[PDB]
């Protein structure tokens, strides 16, 4: 399966491999903490 | 008075018919 | 007539006279360049200048170059 | 009170605006059986709702006469007064992830310049190449003033021009 | 002698119509006879028309 | 049609010009003269609509003339005469046919 | 055969682009068949005067039709509560509805409501009656035909001027700041002083008496004795009321600021002490310069000997007289550059500072001319910098230029073209970053989450001017600082009693909603001069185009070859700049004429909460006030508005007409002409119907030009008509 | 005819929860307009059942699918000549696919 980890490092795969994490890391970060206008502390 | 009755159909129906007339024909003039 | 000029960076490759519509352009003897043949341009009076001729000039700031120029009943193209 | 503004936690339009959404949600609350899914996601709403309002009158956000937090985007006017938070905070929390990007991209860029082919390690991206990157490219401001300092940041005139 | 740049040496384009002025390729073949452009200079950056290679004359060549 | 096409007078070549002018004028007269009797911005009225879709009428005829003797000065019956005389049969056809129209009304 | 008499290669064309470009570069002098130079500044100077004379025959029609038939003498004795007239309507076409429906401002026939602010404009320099406008239009219908005598003289060849004589850039520079700016000034002056400050005190000053009427009781006297305060001792008090000599006052020159009460203009007196005191610094200023006296300054050792050492500016100003003088491509950018930045500056400072007795009431007047002048003012900015690139390849030379300003802007041309790429995008992604931020929090039903930045940066300015809302105390809001101590006599009060009030446009309380405007209107501005000034350096060559300067300024293209190059000519660059010139003028219209409406509606919350958002700007904004507009006709009627609901319809018929020469190209229309060409020449009777010029398509230059000129005039008829509508609708 | 159809209902994160609106029935959720409840009605479904293991059933059908096309390229793919026998093609789509299909449905 290299050929198979070579097609999953090519470049729309892994954009959306890489946009899939940082949205569901943004979007975990928006429900744990809700609303962020400001920087608080 | 009549004024708007009667140069306002010369400028729009008649001068620019001389308009349409006059300078389309020196367009296509054979040049000597 | 459109202007269609050739300059010294021709290599002789004559990709410009089959590229050519219109028969414009010709393979001329000259000594510049390995292939002993340079272009020209005789039939500038049948041009349309439809620059068919720099598309297919391989060499880098195109070798052929068409100036758009007076457009008469033929450098327009016209069957009318 | 900055520029004829008012803290949210002293203006009444920011209350009277709580009390609308508050109102809205308890007028569409009210058509629903009290323990039923619809009305427990309503009341996390609610709570989500009421929670916002505390604490945007809890950071000490200026309001307007439209009962709307503001943002004052000037430092000396946020330092002095209390509001780097606003945008004086974020325009580095920003800047740090903006020239990281930037650091690791260039360094994959230049990392793979030097190769055989780079073209195909650019639609098929060097993954322990690229993780590599984007792990040591933690500290890239400080390494982007160490390049600067050399002149390795910058390019001379090699660069491709047209006709000055 | 064999005037101009080696059979495979780098080189830098000095020719500031050209698509690759102030930028480096390497030299495939010298043509050693009066013809104007002898270097032939091959290059990774393609230009717009697609070419990789180009002629050059001996001002327009520099090494490295 | 090579039968039908040998009738009509702007292809008879041994008639003259004006005559075709004429039959031209006159055939296209009480044609042109309908949409503006029957249809025009005056139709509701029964003294008006017959005289303002003829006079109308005429004054477009006025402007075809004009404008026939326009095209012959621009391209030159195929001559600078023949058609300077086919406009003013067509000047002197068409307005008499407007009046033909108004007169079977 | 013959109509291009100055093109005789477009002579010999048998199609029909034969007739479209002896339109279009019949003006383009330097391109024509046996021009020389001087033939070139004949041609010039002659065209200058038949402008001249066309600006004059237009302004005194504008006297006439007022004159004739609209009501002045009638807006005299009411201005607030009577519309102006411009001229009467004699329309065939109308129905009895629509004759009804256009009687208004207490006429007979059918008028047309005047926004182009001319009577504010000619009551507050003298105008009363009828009879004052008819001698206005006669004089300047005498002073038009003289100008074409002068066109049409100065071409003869007993009074054709010498190449030498155009070159005189010395003496030009010197009498153009003397005598035509400040000699006329002081003249302006003598009209306000003698003319239009007793006629707005109610003393009637004609041709007959004004040399008979002093101006001042004691006057000529304080001038020549010293003591020119006694020309400002009384001025107009408070309870003035204009035209009339209810409280009148004896001032000429006096120096307020602030408004008059009742029109809430600017004060004559200190607009002829403005006039009079610009006049003087325009003659010391035009009195610099060594023509044939021996003393001044010369144009060729001021420029070659400002270079600053160092690599600082390269050899600096090194060069320019060559060319400068010699080029009148860079000549009319730089007059369009500054023409089309000072007409910015009459449209921003005519609405806030509004200089004419009862403007800035007619609020569609106000609309009007700050709509108008601001896109004259697009036009003319982005025309100096399309023959600012006519310039680089028409005139420029770089073995003459050598090291200068001008050749060190084309070597870092990329720099500049790639920090505009980046101050617009930056621009951009954060103007529009911001407003669909907001979008979405107005949809989720959460205001309070939206991006509202303060302005300031602005708010700073307006509180050191003296506005005391916002406690900056900076200026001139505080009470105790030199700038407010030393101005309590000479001009502060009245300016800071007419900022404060909060129902004039003189500087606008603004909030977040005028930032994102005012960063839309600076990433239009970027943009537009990114699209132009890399139209300008990229005019001589590209990589992509190395020799774009052999072409010219005009051509289509280069053809499909190196990837395709479809719009890569300068002209092709100024085209694409004018979508984004009128994009920026329309923001900055928008801006203005809803912050106006909701001013003079009494409720700038509702601009405050609703221009945060862009739905508030389609939905409050462009829905909210085309509602009488639209209702201008219904199947119900019609009314005076109608004429704008049609424009404006019309507009939108035109625009999208621009588009069909913008999104179809040439060569699907030739296609579609040659079967057409069949089709005549095959049918039968019409085949005796043929043509002079060959049907061709539209070639692709004139293709754009075609679809700029569609999209341009449907764009301005279609704000126009909102514009008027919205504005006089409700009003 | 006082319940809106919905199918779709969002995740409560940013706010976007507001699209889950009052539908009826003691739902919320975003009101469809596709008309897939009105082809339930119309072919007797009466529960959220039938509906599960119909759409089993669509996932069973799509692996058949992607099996299928799978087969017929890279294990055992047809030749030219048996897709230029058009009257056979015409044959078995006029007779099976519409004529049974319709069969069926009329079943
Ligand atoms: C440039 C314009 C712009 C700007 C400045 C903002 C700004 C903002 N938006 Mg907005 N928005 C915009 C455009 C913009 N938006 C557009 C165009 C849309 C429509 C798509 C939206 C739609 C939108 C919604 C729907 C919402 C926002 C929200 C917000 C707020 C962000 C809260 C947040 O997520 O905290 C993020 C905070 C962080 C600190 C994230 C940093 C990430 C981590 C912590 C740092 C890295 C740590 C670690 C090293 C990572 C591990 C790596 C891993 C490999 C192991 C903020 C006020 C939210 C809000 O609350 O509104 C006020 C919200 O609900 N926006
Ligand atoms: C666009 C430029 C700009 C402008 C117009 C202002 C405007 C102002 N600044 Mg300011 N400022 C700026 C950039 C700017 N700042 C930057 C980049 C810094 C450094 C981070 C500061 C640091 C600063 C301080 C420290 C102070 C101001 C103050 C002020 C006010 C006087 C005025 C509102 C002063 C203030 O509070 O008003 C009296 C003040 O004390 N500014
Ligand atoms: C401000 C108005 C103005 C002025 C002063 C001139 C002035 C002139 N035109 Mg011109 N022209 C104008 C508007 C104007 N034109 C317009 C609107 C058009 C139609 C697009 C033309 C079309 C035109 C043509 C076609 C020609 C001129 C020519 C001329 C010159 C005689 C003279 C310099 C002639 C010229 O330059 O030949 C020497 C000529 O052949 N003009
Ligand atoms: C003192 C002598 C004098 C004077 C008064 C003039 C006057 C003029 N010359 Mg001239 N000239 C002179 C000497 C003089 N010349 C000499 C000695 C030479 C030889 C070296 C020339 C060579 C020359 C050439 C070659 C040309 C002229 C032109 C012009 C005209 C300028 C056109 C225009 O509108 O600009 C005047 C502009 C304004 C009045 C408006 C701008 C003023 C301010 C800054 C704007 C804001 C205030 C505004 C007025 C408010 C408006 C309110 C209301 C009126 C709407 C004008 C008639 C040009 C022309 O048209 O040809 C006839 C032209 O091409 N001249
Ligand atoms: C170029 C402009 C101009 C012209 C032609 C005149 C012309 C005149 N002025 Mg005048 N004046 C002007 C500018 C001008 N003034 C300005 C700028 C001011 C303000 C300082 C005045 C202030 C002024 C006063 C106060 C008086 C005149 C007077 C006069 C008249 C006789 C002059 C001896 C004469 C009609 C005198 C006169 O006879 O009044 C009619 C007179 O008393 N003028
Ligand atoms: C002082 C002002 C001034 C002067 C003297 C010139 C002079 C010149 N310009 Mg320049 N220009 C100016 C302002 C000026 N420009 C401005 C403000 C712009 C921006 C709009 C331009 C944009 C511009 C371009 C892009 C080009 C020129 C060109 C030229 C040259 C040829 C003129 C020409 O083609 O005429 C003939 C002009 C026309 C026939 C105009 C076409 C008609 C236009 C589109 C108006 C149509 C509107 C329509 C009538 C509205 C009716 C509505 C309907 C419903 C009733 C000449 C040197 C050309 C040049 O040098 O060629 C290399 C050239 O390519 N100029
Ligand atoms: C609404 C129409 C519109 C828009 C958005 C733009 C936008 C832009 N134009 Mg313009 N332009 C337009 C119409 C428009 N134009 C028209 C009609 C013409 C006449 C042909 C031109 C002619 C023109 C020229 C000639 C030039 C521009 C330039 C620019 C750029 C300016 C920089 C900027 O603001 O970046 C901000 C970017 C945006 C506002 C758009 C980005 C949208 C979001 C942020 C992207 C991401 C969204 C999302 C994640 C994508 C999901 C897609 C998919 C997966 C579903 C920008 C891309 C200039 C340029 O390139 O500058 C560098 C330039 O030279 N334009
Ligand atoms: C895991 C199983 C598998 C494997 C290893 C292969 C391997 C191969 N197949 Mg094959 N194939 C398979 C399953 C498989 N196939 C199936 C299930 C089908 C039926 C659809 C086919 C149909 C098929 C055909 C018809 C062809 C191949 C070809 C090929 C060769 C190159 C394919 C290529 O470049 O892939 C890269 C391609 C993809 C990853 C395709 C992705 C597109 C998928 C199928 C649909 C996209 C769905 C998505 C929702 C749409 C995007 C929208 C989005 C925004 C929501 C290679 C030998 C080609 C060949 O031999 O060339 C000579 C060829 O022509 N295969
Ligand atoms: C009665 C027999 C029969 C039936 C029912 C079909 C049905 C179909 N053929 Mg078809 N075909 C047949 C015989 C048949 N063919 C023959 C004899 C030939 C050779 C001459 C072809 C050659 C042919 C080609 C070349 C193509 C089709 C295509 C299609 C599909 C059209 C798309 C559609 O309407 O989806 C309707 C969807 C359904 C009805 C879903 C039900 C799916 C069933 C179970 C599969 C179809 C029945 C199948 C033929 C039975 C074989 C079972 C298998 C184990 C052997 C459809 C599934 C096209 C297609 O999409 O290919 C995939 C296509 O490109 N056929
Ligand atoms: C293309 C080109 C061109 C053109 C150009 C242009 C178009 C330009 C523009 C320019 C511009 C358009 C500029 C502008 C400028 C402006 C400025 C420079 C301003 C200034 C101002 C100031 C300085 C102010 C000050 C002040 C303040 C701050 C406030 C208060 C008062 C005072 C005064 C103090 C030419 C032809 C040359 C050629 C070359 C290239
Ligand atoms: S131009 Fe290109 S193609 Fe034409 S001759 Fe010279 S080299 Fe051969």
């Amino acid at each position: 399966m290299k050929d198979f980890t070579t097609y999953l490092s090519t470049a729309p795969v892994i954009a959306t491999i890489w946009f899939t994490f940082t949205a569901g890391l943004l979007i975990e970060i928006n429900r744990y903490f809700p609303d962020p206008l400001v920087f608080s502390f | 008075s009549w004024a708007p009755s009667v140069f306002v159909p010369l400028t729009g129906l008649v001068l620019p018919a001389i308009a349409m007339a006059t300078l389309f024909v020196y367009i296509e003039k054979e040049a000597p | 007539a459109h202007i269609v000029k050739i300059y010294d960076t021709c290599i002789g490759c004559t990709q410009c006279v089959r590229a050519c519509p219109l028969d414009v352009l010709e393979m001329v003897p000259w000594d510049g360049c390995k292939a002993s043949q340079m272009a020209s341009a005789p039939r500038t009076e049948d041009c349309v200048g439809c620059k068919r001729c720099e598309t297919a000039c391989p060499t880098d700031f195109l070798s052929v170059r068409v100036y758009l120029g007076s457009e008469s009943t033929r450098s327009m193209g016209l069957s009318y | 009170d900055i520029a004829g503004l008012t803290p949210c936690s002293e203006s009444k339009a920011y209350a009277k605006l709580e009390k609308k959404e508050l109102k809205t949600l308890e007028k569409r609350l009210k058509q629903y059986e009290a323990d039923s899914a619809p009305a427990v996601a309503l009341k996390a709403t609610m709570e989500r709702t009421k929670a916002r309002f505390a604490n945007y009158a809890k950071a000490g956000l200026l309001c307007g006469n439209d009962g709307l937090p503001h943002l004052i985007a000037d430092p000396g006017l946020a330092l002095k007064y209390g509001h780097a938070g606003e945008v004086f905070i974020p325009t580095f929390g920003f800047l740090y992830v903006a020239g990281y990007i930037g650091y690791v991209g260039r360094q994959y860029l230049i990392a793979v310049k030097g190769e055989a082919k780079p073209t195909d390690k650019e639609i098929i991206i060097d993954v322990p190449l690229a993780t590599k990157l984007a792990w040591q490219g933690a500290g890239w401001p400080l390494a982007a003033v160490q390049e600067l300092q050399r002149g390795t940041l910058l390019e001379k005139e090699e660069n491709i021009t047209v006709s000055p | 002698k064999e005037v101009g740049p080696k059979r495979g040496s780098l080189v830098k384009i000095l020719r500031p119509e050209s698509y690759w002025f102030n930028q480096v390729g390497k030299v495939v073949s010298v043509d050693q006879s009066g013809v104007r452009y002898p270097v032939v200079v091959r290059f990774e950056n393609q230009n717009y028309a697609g070419v990789t290679t180009n002629n050059y004359a001996l001002d327009e060549v520099v090494a490295a | 049609v090579a039968t039908y096409l040998s009738n009509l007078p702007a292809y008879r070549t041994g008639v003259a010009p004006v005559l075709r002018g004429v039959e031209i004028g006159l055939a296209h007269g009480f044609l042109l003269a309908g949409p503006f009797i029957k249809l025009g911005p005056l139709r509701n009225v029964p003294e008006t609509a017959e005289i303002a879709g003829s006079l109308s009428a005429a004054g477009l005829v006025l402007i075809l003339a004009l404008c026939l003797s326009i095209y012959g000065s621009a391209q030159f019956l195929f001559s600078a005469d023949g058609w300077s005389e086919f406009a003013a049969g067509f000047l002197v056809g068409g307005e008499a046919g407007v009046a033909w129209a108004y007169v079977c009304t | 055969k013959l109509f291009p008499k100055f093109s005789q290669g477009l002579a010999q064309d048998p199609t029909t682009r034969r007739i479209w470009y002896g339109l279009a570069m019949a003006h383009d002098f330097e391109s024509h068949d046996g021009m020389t130079e001087e033939n070139l500044y004949q041609k010039i100077f002659a065209s200058h005067f038949g402008q001249l004379s066309i600006i004059f025959l237009w302004t005194s029609g504008n006297l006439f039709h007022v004159a004739w038939q609209g009501n002045f003498e009638q807006w005299v004795t009411d201005p607030v509560h009577i519309r102006p007239i411009a001229h009467a309507i004699w329309d065939p076409h109308f129905g009895q509805p629509a004759v009804e429906a256009f009687t208004r401002g207490g006429a007979s026939g059918p008028v047309n409501i005047s926004t182009s602010g001319v009577y504010q404009w000619w009551y507050t320099i003298g105008m009363r009656t009828n009879q004052d406008l008819y001698v206005g239009s006669v004089f300047l219908a005498l002073v038009s035909a003289i100008f074409l005598f002068a066109g049409w003289l100065h071409l003869q060849p007993n009074f054709q001027p010498s190449l030498s004589w155009f070159k005189d850039a010395e003496s030009r520079l010197n009498h153009h700041l003397s005598g035509l700016f400040g000699v006329s000034s002081l003249a302006w002056t003598g009209h306000l002083v003698h003319v239009a400050i007793p006629e707005s005190r109610g003393q009637h000053v004609g041709w007959d008496n004004f040399l008979s009427v002093l101006p001042h009781p004691q006057g000529l006297t304080p001038f020549f004795t010293g003591n020119w305060a006694a020309y400002a001792q009384s001025p107009d008090t408070a309870s003035h009321v204009f035209g009339t000599a209810q409280g009148s006052g004896q001032a000429i020159l006096t120096f307020l600021g602030g408004f008059h009460p009742q029109t809430q203009s600017l004060w004559l007196t200190d607009m002829a002490h403005h006039h009079l005191a610009i006049a003087v610094i325009f003659i010391v200023a035009g009195h610099m310069y060594r023509t044939n006296f021996g003393i001044g300054h010369r144009m060729q050792a001021i420029l070659e000997a400002h270079t600053p050492p160092s690599g600082s500016l390269g050899a600096g100003h090194k060069g320019l007289f060559d060319t400068v003088n010699n080029s009148l491509h860079f000549q009319l950018g730089l007059a369009l550059a500054s023409v089309g930045t000072i007409t910015s500056l009459v449209a921003q400072h005519m609405y806030s500072l509004p200089p004419y007795a009862f403007q800035a009431i007619d609020f569609t007047t106000q609309a009007a001319l700050y709509t108008h002048h601001q896109y004259i003012a697009g036009f003319i900015m982005c025309g100096a910098f399309a023959h600012g690139a006519i310039f680089f390849i028409r005139d420029y030379d770089p073995e003459q230029n050598k090291g200068n300003v001008l050749a060190r802007m084309l070597d870092h041309k990329e720099a500049l073209i790639s920090h505009l790429s980046w101050v617009s995008l930056f621009l951009g992604f954060h103007t529009l970053g911001l407003y669909v931020h907001n979008d979405v929090m107005q949809a989720f039903g959460t205001p309070e989450k939206q991006i509202l930045i303060e302005p300031v940066f602005a708010q700073w300015i307006q509180a050191a001017h003296g506005k005391a809302l916002y406690g900056f105390d900076f200026l001139l809001s505080s009470k105790t600082s030199a700038a407010f101590a030393n101005g309590q006599s000479l001009w502060l009060p009245g300016w800071l009693d007419a900022i404060n009030n909060n129902q004039n446009s003189l500087f606008l309380t603004i909030g977040p909603g005028d930032f994102l405007v005012h960063h839309a209107i600076a990433l239009g501005l970027h943009t537009t001069t990114l699209i132009l000034v890399k139209g300008a350096l990229d005019a001589r060559g590209s990589k992509l185009m190395p020799d774009k300067k052999d072409f010219g300024y005009s051509f289509p293209c280069d053809g499909p070859g190196r990837g395709g190059t479809c719009d890569i000519s300068a002209y092709d660059a100024f085209y694409l700049a004018v979508f984004w010139m009128l994009n920026t003028i329309g923001w900055v219209t928008f801006y203005w004429h809803w912050k106006h409406l909701t001013l003079w509606q009494g409720n700038v919350a509702q601009f405050d909460e609703s221009s945060t958002y862009l739905m508030g700007w389609l939905r409050d904004y462009l829905w909210l006030n085309s509602s009488q507009l639209i209702n201008g006709y219904n199947p119900f009627g019609m009314n005076s508005l109608s004429v704008w609901a049609w424009t404006f319809l019309f507009g939108h018929l035109i625009y999208a007409t621009g588009f069909m020469f913008l999104i179809s190209w040439r060569g699907y229309w030739q296609e579609l002409i040659e079967t057409l060409v069949w089709a005549h020449e095959k049918t039968p009777l019409a085949n005796l119907v043929y043509w002079k010029d060959k049907p061709v398509a539209l070639s692709i230059v004139q293709a754009r030009l075609v679809g700029l000129a569609h999209f341009s005039v449907g764009y301005i008829f279609t704000y126009a008509a909102f514009l008027i509508a919205s504005t006089s609708g409700r009003f | 005819t006082h319940i809106k159809p919905s199918a779709q209902v969002v995740w409560p994160i940013v706010g976007q929860e507001i699209l889950n609106g009052d539908v009826g029935g003691g739902f919320q959720g975003i009101q469809i307009t596709s008309g897939f409840f009105q082809l339930w009605r119309a072919s007797g479904i009466t529960s959220e059942l039938q509906l599960y293991t119909t759409a089993i059933g669509g996932l069973v059908m799509a692996a058949a699918m992607f099996f299928a096309g799978w087969f017929h390229y890279h294990k055992a793919a047809p030749k030219l000549e048996w897709f230029q026998n058009v009257e056979s093609m015409l044959n078995h789509h006029l007779g099976g696919l519409l004529g049974l299909g319709s069969l069926a449905w009329a079943g």
